[PDB]
């Protein structure tokens, strides 16, 4: 039985726990591709069943994701609830390695939910951009505000009758009142944003213009003298509507956006999105396809730990590896240029395989390359990141253990720094990442903004590791799969064979048809976990793209860490994150 | 009946082939050569499936689904691995001698071959020797022949043959160089060859009007539409791109002209496209031509009408029943004018006052086909309501449908249909002044004036009846023959009687109403069909008005000083120099159009109108259904400078003007309210297509696909910033993808047929409830009127025998598909196709001229003596001689008019 | 369909003749000799049944002349791997229910019945390696494996 299967889950035992525990017409088991067992659960019944989750004997211990989904224009809903809308909550259980998604059927006119932030407090930021973008309101929310438009916003974008395109709308004009209107809407009010304020408590505004690569947002401080006693994060200056463009292109042509989800991964943010696709489309890659995809995915990921680890000795103050660093970045991008023809948004992973083969000369520049990165890594630890001073400003600073990580969604170095050994590509493999001998960095316990650099200059050098593997080990064979649905088809057969043709041009024009299904992937990017859910109502356009990123749980666990400590504690719990804004509004 | 496929339960229509009814419950089989319409004859081998003897059965047998009867309990299976396999094959099969020609290909995107090569999953290519090729034919100006594309799944050859009833195309040749084509390079004689676009599933026959500017289906902008060029009212899909009317679909509508419109609606309409077209409102000063946006025209035509002391108001059958309602409430009731003439509007009442008070039903285009006998009085069918022939063709093959019905046989197993009905046929009686295009299968044609078609008409409904008037001076041969169509239509279940104004005579529609009101009285199931002239002459007529020799007559006494002319050239309708005399007297003329007509010489102001691709509003067509039409693309949005608007929107914005001297322009909805308040006969036209605020869910719908392309760079030379996307504030469509064109959605109006995997018009089948049927959700388009439940009374006004007068001639009618429409003459593809002018004549009657065949004669009406070539018209009786009309110079008011000094020049 | 010197002893009759994977048809046997290359005699036959076909339906019409070419290559010794497989495929999908008529089913007995006796025969035919596509400058080729 192939991977892409469509499968019930009924064998999983979280399936009779629930069976055994709220009866067995209590909700509807649904087949999926996603890979993971979908429960449509009742909506009074929803915090019942997360509670009984989060007391299993190995309990569902993270709320991975929580959006929603319009359900008005989906046809193909056979073996469904009836639902307007629906509400679906991704959790997993790292001791299990299990994850579940509950979904809660909602009418149109009765569009509220019981909000979960009682049992995950990811659901904050989680539901804010739920009732955001789709109206969906949450009942006992502790402000019920919108997060990614502002707040002088008419209608929910993520909404099927919602049109798209800003061509669609008025040309923005720019006059006076207008200005100040919206120069209103961004001041900051302290009893809006439930600050709850002592004739001592200062307000400190961050952003929005923000002096660094990752982005432009805003932090609004409440300060005690120099102790932070509270603060929110605002987020939504970096949307770009990636998701209603994911239900606006088609399969093949959605990809480039696809790259600008997390614009320091490129082909880290491709490989999620073309192996969901791939379920849809019933395509088992060959093992070439796998290796490339694989040392792809390995240079980019040493490229954006590369910047990171520049940014945050940057942060620190010491400026000069940041120009080493990027000199590093230049080689891999001299790689990057040489195999798909680009620096940071390559677009070069397809659906069944890749857009090129592999150009004469590859190994000789990935030779260069793993000659050039070791010595020059050495010298960055030892010039900047064994310093005191470094140590002494990162050490210690927004420091959180396992719990604090688990309750809050936050995965990758931050994660790993806890002592949970939870990576992507050894858990629940992928792309052929079985065949590749490396190991995964962990931590003693403790989070702090040292761990984090020093796991993510481990993560370098395993990185490292895979691409000599990769250079040793890659076979010969396709660069695309022989699926039918393989898009686009190889370029020569299109141009000699009619058939090949015919399938190339519906294709490209029209969009190939995937079959009415769902389907996820998760992958380990290089900020964390990153995860695709697309739902396809058989069509050549996404019904529904559902992007997962892991620095919007860490910009949501901020107020929870920096909590108690100085600004440029928060500074520098900034530069050691490796968030990047389009990751966190996409 | 129940089916099972794949496991799963259906319940279907036992009298259905497997295919259709698997296509109608939403499932996918290939197929080539089944059409809905055609019928099944095993051909494409393309659409097996594996059927099992039980349901306890593994092995199973491959059968056609196109040719397997959907009986109850059975057992198929379509994704089964050996017919997966099987269609693949067929698909390399029809690949290997397929040319490398997507690209280059009119087909392409639109393509059903394409859809079935991707469905069936075939990508990868093996065959490695050599591909067949053909050479071209010239098959005219509006269809292009490009025979390597073919896969031989004759779909032409029987659409062409079997149902359009043409000779001119068919299948020649041996086992694999078969060729589907003419014998010889020539224009295609079928007024409906026009199909053979949409019937091949490949780019074997494309439209060349189309070809020379041509886009791909993703690109174009498509609205749903009335076609304009006659009264028959098929619906349509035009499809627009960069700012020209692209192309016309035809867009199905399972009560009128479900799969196929005719030539003149298909490639008539290039005088959208036309250069010369007013974009912009135009003021006359002197020898100056000031050009004017909407607002200062409005306000100086609003102070030159109340300058004025009588404003008369002259509508137009071209023209929307808003606008013409717009006109009336601008100039008054009793000011305005139809813009026909006296004898026009008398025959066009005479043909509502039957529809509507005769007690009799009258069918639908669809409908058409389900009678038993048929006969039409004085009416050009063909050359004027083609769409009725085709359908009165389908009626006449029912006698072969009820024959194989008889023995047994599947309704869509058209081979033994056809093969159990070799030729016998439905009684059909045409009758005409010459040979009619339906002669090949009428049962009789009586060849003869107008005076004695009505003269027939009179005494069949005498010897059905003997009620009605009788006729005196029958010749024996002509009463053999009236006892003919007597004895046929007393033995029809549902006779069908098909008359029009076409013909110029009053008579001809009394005796048709007088043969309908008998076959009525015997209890028989008889239907009426009245053919009109153009496309809103019903709608003109139901708000009605008078004539325009009134109007004429107004404007030469002085008592009007200002003439309002909407969307009417005032030739067509009465004579020329009487028409431009009675402009030059008027100081104010006023002309509302569209196209660049001759008397806009004479208007003091040019009001830059829409046309249908640019305009919305209703029409009703020749049995009474009002119906919507949709604007399809801006014409501000590229021209930035072009000011047209509606004609009702003109026409309101004036009155509001004249009025409280502000600018209003109209919303269309207010328009409808309005005619539905004012006139309670057009009361149904509210209920033709739903308002502005319809919603699919909260979207409204969508004009051009999902895969629209060049946002970003359509307009990019003229400016690099992307301009304001077009709102439509007066119908639920909007002027973009962003909306919603689902086959499931809950709508009437459909723009354009597209399903993921279906591309090609095979997506039809996706929009219907059942494959062949009515759309989904019911058909657009609602009946004005009721059959009413009593009759009209025996019109006692029998006409005196033709009697031939010496130095007189009678002017007997021809229509020409291609020439009689005022508009479809305006487009430049239909001169190659138009036919030159000639006069017909009698042999006896050229033999005592001394004139022979293609001499010229000169003949004076009205004082104007012009020159025109010779036929010899044999079936032409004798006394008569024969006008094109609607032609360049001929007015169809000269249908039974006459003739002086008609001598060789 | 062809029969070797062990079927020679059978009663010509339809159930006998039929148990055996051939048929009775017109009775009139034809013999084939040693010196009759069983790759020129079945092309004989299938550019025989495809130059007689009625052009009605696609498998006869357009599999055919497939297959005469692909027994024309093996005449000359210019077949290339997968061409009996594709002569088997075209046996499979040109038997009864699959055309309109019976002509495919019998131009195909022939083939069958030489491809199951004489294969070896056959063998000898491919020669050439298998090739589709030409090289195309500036574009790496799918190297299916
Ligand atoms: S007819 Fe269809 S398959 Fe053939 S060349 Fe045209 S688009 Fe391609
Ligand atoms: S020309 Fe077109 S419709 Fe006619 S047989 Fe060929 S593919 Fe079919
Ligand atoms: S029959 Fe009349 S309405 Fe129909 S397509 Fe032809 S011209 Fe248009
Ligand atoms: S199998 Fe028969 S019907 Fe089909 S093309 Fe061949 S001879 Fe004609
Ligand atoms: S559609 Fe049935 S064989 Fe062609
Ligand atoms: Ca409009």
């Amino acid at each position: 039985e192939p991977a892409w299967q469509t499968r019930d889950h009924l064998d999983d035992p979280v399936i009779g726990e629930l069976r055994n525990r709220f009866g067995p017409d209590a909700f509807t088991v649904q087949a999926t591709r996603t890979g993971v067992p979908v429960v449509w659960i009742k909506r009074e019944q929803l915090l019942e069943v997360g509670d009984f989750l989060k007391k299993l004997p190995k309990p569902y211990v993270m709320l991975f994701d929580l959006h929603g989904m319009d359900e008005r224009l989906r046809t193909h809903r056979e073996g469904l609830p009836a639902a307007d809308f629906s509400v679906f909550y991704h959790l997993i259980s790292i001791d299990r390695n299990r994850d579940i998604m509950l979904k809660v059927a909602l009418a149109e006119n009765d569009l509220h939910v019981p909000t979960f932030t009682k049992l995950f407090p990811n659901a904050n930021w989680y539901e804010r951009e739920t009732w955001d973008l789709f109206g969906i309101t949450f009942d006992g929310h502790p402000n019920l505000r919108r997060i990614m438009m502002p707040q002088t916003w008419k209608g929910h974008p993520l909404r099927k009758d919602y049109p798209a395109r800003a061509t669609e709308f008025s040309p923005f004009e720019l006059t006076k009142a207008k200005q100040d209107l919206e120069m209103e809407a961004l001041t900051f009010k302290p009893e809006e944003w439930g600050m709850k304020r002592n004739e001592d408590f200062m307000f400190l505004n961050l952003g929005p213009n923000h002096p660094s690569a990752h982005g432009a947002f805003r932090i609004v401080l409440q300060l005690d003298g120099e102790e932070i006693v509270d603060c929110v994060p605002d987020i939504g200056y970096h949307h770009r509507g990636a998701e209603k463009m994911g239900e606006r292109q088609s399969w093949h042509s959605y990809i480039p956006y696809t790259d600008r989800i997390e614009y320091l991964g490129g082909c880290v943010n491709e490989m999620p999105y073309v192996l969901a696709v791939e379920k849809l489309a019933g395509i088992t890659v060959p093992d070439r396809v796998n290796v490339i995809r694989v040392m792809l995915s390995e240079l980019f990921r040493i490229n954006s730990h590369l910047l990171y680890i520049s940014t945050f000795i940057q942060d620190v103050g010491a400026m000069t590896p940041v120009f080493f660093a990027f000199t590093d970045r230049q080689k891999i991008y001299d790689l990057v240029e040489a195999i798909t023809g680009f620096r940071m948004h390559p677009a070069w992973f397809r659906i069944g395989g890749v857009a090129h083969d592999l150009p004469r000369g590859w190994d000789r520049l990935l030779r260069e390359f793993l000659d050039w990165m070791p010595k020059r890594l050495a010298s960055y630890e030892k010039a900047a990141l064994q310093n005191t001073i470094l140590k002494g400003r990162s050490q210690g600073v927004a420091a959180y253990g396992a719990k604090e990580a688990l309750e809050w969604g936050t995965t990758g170095a931050g994660l790993r720094a806890t002592g949970i050994d939870f990576d992507v590509r050894k858990a629940r493999p992928y792309s052929g990442y079985e065949n590749f001998d490396f190991e995964i960095p962990v931590g003693g316990g403790v989070s702090d903004c040292y761990t984090r650099v020093m796991l993510k200059v481990e993560e370098l050098r395993q990185s490292l590791r895979i691409l000599e593997q990769c250079l040793n080990n890659m076979p010969e064979g396709p660069f695309k799969a022989d699926h039918p649905l393989t898009t686009p088809p190889p370029k020569e057969r299109t141009l000699q064979h009619i058939e090949t043709l015919i399938t190339h041009f519906l294709q490209v024009s029209w969009g190939p048809v995937m079959p009415a299904n769902e389907s996820f992937q998760m992958i380990e990017a290089t900020k964390g976990i990153n995860s695709y859910y697309l739902t396809s109502d058989g069509s050549t356009m996404s019904y529904r793209t559902r992007i997962r990123t892991p620095s919007y749980a860490h910009l949501q666990q901020i107020p929870a860490a920096i909590r108690g400590s100085l600004v440029s504690d928060l500074i520098v719990y900034l530069g050691s994150i490796d968030f990047v804004m389009s990751d966190v509004d996409r | 009946a129940t089916i099972h496929v794949d496991g799963k339960e259906y319940e279907v229509n036992g009298a259905d082939n497997l295919l259709e009814a698997c296509l109608s419950l939403g499932l996918d089989i290939p197929y080539f050569c089944w059409h809905p319409a055609l019928g099944s004859v095993g051909a494409c081998r393309q659409c097996a499936v594996k059927q099992y003897q039980n349901a306890e059965d593994t092995r199973g047998r491959l059968v056609m689904s196109c040719m397997t009867p959907a009986s109850d309990g059975t057992f198929i299976s379509i994704d089964d691995e050996e017919a997966k396999q099987f269609r693949e094959s067929v698909v390399e099969w029809l690949m290997t001698n397929h040319p490398h020609d997507c690209p280059v290909c009119e087909e392409g995107g639109n393509c059903h071959l394409q859809d079935m090569t991707v469905m069936t999953g075939h990508s990868f290519r093996r065959y490695r020797f050599t591909k067949r090729t053909h050479r071209n034919q010239d098959l005219g100006p509006f269809i292009s022949h490009e025979m390597n594309r073919c896969i031989a799944c004759y779909r032409c050859v029987r659409y062409y043959k079997d149902y359009a009833g043409g000779t001119d195309l068919g299948v020649y040749g041996a086992h694999d160089n078969v060729y589907f084509g003419r014998p010889e390079d020539g224009t295609l004689e079928s007024e409906f060859s026009g199909n053979l676009v949409e019937i091949c599933p490949t780019g074997v026959f494309t439209d060349k009007t189309h070809s020379e500017r041509y886009n791909r289906k993703w690109d174009m902008q498509f609205a749903p539409s009335i076609c304009q060029q006659c009264s028959i009212g098929c619906n349509i899909s035009p499809g627009e791109r960069y700012g020209e009317l692209r192309r016309i679909e035809n867009r199905y509508n399972g009560t009128v002209n479900h799969y196929f419109l005719c030539d003149r609606g298909r490639f008539g309409y290039g005088y959208v496209n036309l250069k010369d077209r007013p974009r912009q409102p135009v003021q006359r000063r002197g020898d100056d031509f000031i050009t004017l946006n909407a607002e200062q025209a409005m306000q100086g035509a609003a102070d030159i009408l109340r300058q004025s002391k009588k404003v008369i108001g002259i509508g137009s059958p071209r023209a929307s029943v808003e606008s013409n309602f717009a006109l009336r409430e601008l100039v008054g009731e009793e000011n305005f004018y139809t813009g026909i003439a006296h004898g026009e509007q008398e025959r066009l009442q005479l043909a509502l006052k039957v529809l509507r008070e005769g007690g009799i039903y009258t069918p639908a285009l669809r409908e058409i086909e389900s009678y038993d006998a048929v006969l039409v009085l004085g009416e050009d069918v063909t050359q004027t309501g083609a769409r009725v022939a085709l359908a009165v063709r389908q009626a006449v093959k029912g006698k072969a449908r009820e024959m194989a019905a008889a023995q047994k046989v599947a309704d869509w197993q058209i081979a033994a249909i056809l093969n159990i009905g070799q030729r016998a046929k439905h009684p059909l009686f045409v009758t005409n002044v010459d040979d009619t295009r339906l002669d090949d299968i009428a049962a009789w044609t009586y060849r003869a004036p107008v005076e004695d078609q009505a003269r027939l008409g009179f005494a069949i409904a005498h010897a059905l009846d003997n009620s009605a008037p009788a006729v005196d001076g029958i010749e024996p041969e002509l009463q053999s023959k009236i006892d003919v169509i007597v004895q046929a239509l007393a033995g029809a279940k549902k006779p069908l009687i098909i008359s029009g104004t076409n013909a110029g005579s009053l008579e001809v529609i009394q005796a048709a109403a007088n043969v309908a009101k008998a076959l009525k009285g015997r209890g028989a199931d008889v239907g009426i069909t009245m053919i009109a002239r153009s496309v809103n002459s019903m709608g003109l007529g139901i708000m009605g008005g008078g004539s325009l020799e009134e109007a004429l007559t107004e404007l030469e006494t002085g008592r009007a000083d200002a003439v309002v002319v909407l969307e009417n050239d005032l030739h067509r309708h009465a004579s020329a120099t009487r028409v431009n005399a009675a402009l030059a007297k008027a100081p104010l003329v006023m002309v509302v159009d569209h196209q660049r007509t001759a008397i806009m010489e004479n208007a003091h102001l040019v009001l830059s109108a829409a046309s249908f691709a640019e305009s919305d509003g209703t029409v009703i067509n020749n049995e009474g259904r009002a119906q919507r039409f949709f604007q399809v693309y801006d014409p501000a949005y590229y021209d930035s400078k072009t000011v047209m608007l509606e004609s009702w929107r003109w026409l309101h914005s004036l009155h509001s003007t004249l009025l409280s001297r502000e600018v209003d322009w109209t919303q269309l909805d207010h328009v409808i309210d309005a005619v539905v308040a004012k006139i309670p006969e057009l009361a149904g036209i509210k209920d033709a297509a739903p308002d502005a605020t319809f919603r699919i869910r909260g979207q409204k719908l969508a004009r051009e696909p999902h895969r629209y392309s060049g946002r970003t760079a359509m307009r990019a030379n003229i400016s690099v910033h992307e301009p304001r996307q077009p709102q439509d504030i007066d119908t639920m469509f909007t002027f973009s993808m962003e909306g919603n064109n689902q086959p499931t959605a809950h709508r009437s109006q459909v723009p354009f047929a597209w399903a993921p995997g279906w591309n090609s018009p095979q997506a039809w089948n996706k929009f219907q409830d059942e494959v062949g049927g009515k759309l989904r959700f019911g058909d657009p388009g609602v009946r004005l009127f009721e059959t009413s439940e009593n009759g009209l009374d025996y019109f006692t006004s029998v006409p005196a025998r033709f009697q031939p007068q010496d130095g007189k001639w009678r002017i007997a009618p021809y229509y020409h598909l291609f020439g009689s429409d005022e508009l479809s003459q305006r487009a430049p593809v239909f001169q190659s196709r138009m036919p030159q002018p000639y006069i017909k004549l009698n042999p006896a009657d050229a033999a005592k001229l001394g004139v022979n065949a293609g001499t010229r004669v000169s003949f004076s009406y009205d004082g104007n003596t012009v020159t025109l070539p010779v036929e010899i018209a044999e079936g032409l009786t004798a006394g008569q001689v024969g006008l094109p009309m609607g032609m360049s110079g001929i007015a169809p008011v000269l249908a039974g008019a006459h003739l002086e000094d008609l001598k060789e020049a | 369909d062809f029969l070797t010197e062990a079927h020679l002893d059978l009663p010509m009759e339809f159930e006998s003749i039929g148990k055996a994977g051939s048929r009775l048809g017109t009775a009139l046997a034809m013999a084939v000799d040693h010196e009759i290359n069983m790759v020129s005699l079945v092309r004989n036959l299938e550019e025989f049944f495809a130059r007689e076909s009625c052009g009605w339906c696609t498998p006869c019409r357009d599999g055919l002349p497939w297959s005469v070419k692909i027994l024309r290559a093996l005449e000359r010794g210019e077949g290339q791997p997968g061409d009996i497989e594709t002569l088997e495929q075209l046996c499979r999908f040109l038997g009864p229910g699959k055309t309109f008529c019976a002509h495919a089913p019998g131009a195909v007995e022939p083939l069958q019945s030489a491809i199951k006796y004489f294969r070896e025969e056959f063998e000898a035919g491919i020669k050439q390696p298998f090739s589709n596509t030409h090289l195309i400058n500036g574009i790496q080729p799918n190297l299916l494996k």
